């Protein structure tokens, strides 16, 4: 009762799917290898991460990355497989934004890169939608019971990435020193961008 | 589909398995891992042999214990040599025999699809909007959690995109559509039972209605 089916070892499954495919003529040359070449090495959260810290030093460009994301995307060029209608979402002293596809893992790869296990994880998706305050804390993030949290379920084609508010501390700093305190956690939404003392 | 998928909101689950920044180790954990995805995008970039939509209904076909236990890239790699002998591009026994054992797949299809619908509503920003109280047992985009609940228009797409209960089932009547971030407070959704403060939704157009 209840009990897992049968299966052969997951690699032994994976390689014999792709195996049966290739043996058909069905899979180009260097077909995977190029794609894991992409996920691993284009798609990364350190574009998010320029585009915040663009956006920190350039209102023209916040004001474009926050009415026409996929726009202001296209200008650095990272527009990509589920990234094509790009959203940014922008927190304020009174809402945190956050984001989650609580029926998959939907996520903007191109620029917030492949969602690590935790995002996927049954327990994210289940729980952020109704006690985001309560998963944050969790997390290591505090958010004050005033601030408006507000959940964006990846449910269609937008694509998200949160502008993170920029922190105390780094007034003069150049793109290059924001990029690097702006995480994939922070374009998620669960973590808030962190200043050394 | 009301499946065990639909999480958001059930109630027992334990701690999210993560701290903020905490190393989360490399893109993939496993040599075979960049395989689902990959097969995925040359079904459906090379072969034309399923939408994306179709993979996410076939993954919400799994058994649902089976489901449960999965971790995720597996259940990627199930459904992908779901559709591939659904759509009959492989069989099963040369999967089986190819990986020296068994490979149960996702269970069959026990829905048609719906096509796009013929009456529907295009809504402006700020306008108030209810989820259509209505029961898909094929493929849909909208999370139990607001069925039926009322909200208010933040955002009209301006693109428009295959209705999901038609194309995740290939169907040749997806039409399409633009899709909605509909806001919906929290106590509407969860009750006293949250401590979130606003829930947006990405909501296809055939799913709203107008709010009385
Ligand atoms: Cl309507
Ligand atoms: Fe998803
Ligand atoms: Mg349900």
């Amino acid at each position: 009762e209840n009990a897992a089916p049968a299966q052969a070892p997951v690699s032994d499954r994976a390689w014999a799917l792709f195996r049966a495919l290739d043996g058909k003529g069905l899979v180009p040359d260097g077909y995977v290898e190029g794609w894991k070449k992409t996920f691993e090495e284009d798609f990364s959260p350190r574009r998010g991460a320029e585009l915040v810290a663009r956006a920190w030093t350039d209102p023209e460009f916040r004001q474009l990355l926050l009415t026409d994301g996929t726009a202001a995307v296209a200008q650095y060029g990272y527009l990509g497989p589920q990234g094509e209608y790009i959203v940014a979402v922008e927190d304020t002293p009174t809402l945190k934004n956050v984001i989650v596809c609580s029926l998959c893992s939907c996520t903007a790869w191109p620029i917030l890169g492949l969602p690590p296990t935790w995002y996927k994880s049954f327990e994210y998706r289940a729980r952020v939608v109704r006690e985001p305050r309560k998963v944050l804390s969790e997390m290591g993030t505090e958010i004050a019971s005033d601030i408006e949290i507000r959940v964006y379920d990846t449910t269609a084609e937008t694509r998200y990435m949160v502008l993170p508010q920029r922190p105390a501390g780094t007034e003069g700093w150049s793109q290059e020193q924001l990029q690097e305190i702006v995480t994939k956690d922070c374009l998620i939404g669960v973590a808030i961008p962190q200043v050394p003392t | 589909m009301d499946g065990v998928h639909d999480l958001a909101g059930v109630q027992g689950f334990g701690k999210v398995p993560h701290t903020v920044n905490a190393d989360i180790g490399p893109t993939f954990h496993a040599e075979w891992e960049h395989l689902p995805y990959s097969l995925m995008f040359a079904g459906v970039a090379e072969l034309g042999a399923f939408s994306v939509d179709e993979v996410k209904y076939v993954v919400e076909r799994m058994e649902p214990r089976h489901y449960m236990m999965t971790p995720y890239y597996e259940r990627y790699v199930i459904g992908v040599a779901t559709l591939m002998v659904e759509k009959g591009i492989l069989t099963q026994d040369e999967l089986e025999s190819l990986a020296g054992g068994p490979f149960p797949l996702s269970r069959p299809s026990e829905s048609e699809g719906r096509p796009a619908p013929v009456e529907t509503t295009t809504f402006e920003v700020g306008q108030r909007v209810r989820v259509r109280d209505e029961y898909v047992p094929g493929h849909i985009r909208m999370p139990a959690y607001c069925r039926g609940r009322v909200g208010t228009i933040s955002h009209r797409t301006t693109e428009k995109w295959p209705f999901p209960d038609a194309i995740g089932h290939g169907r040749n009547d997806a039409g399409e559509e633009p899709t909605y971030h509909v806001k919906f407070a929290a106590e509407e959704l969860f009750g006293s039972d949250t401590d979130g403060g606003s829930v947006v939704v990405d909501l296809f157009e055939g799913y709203l209605e107008p709010a009385a």
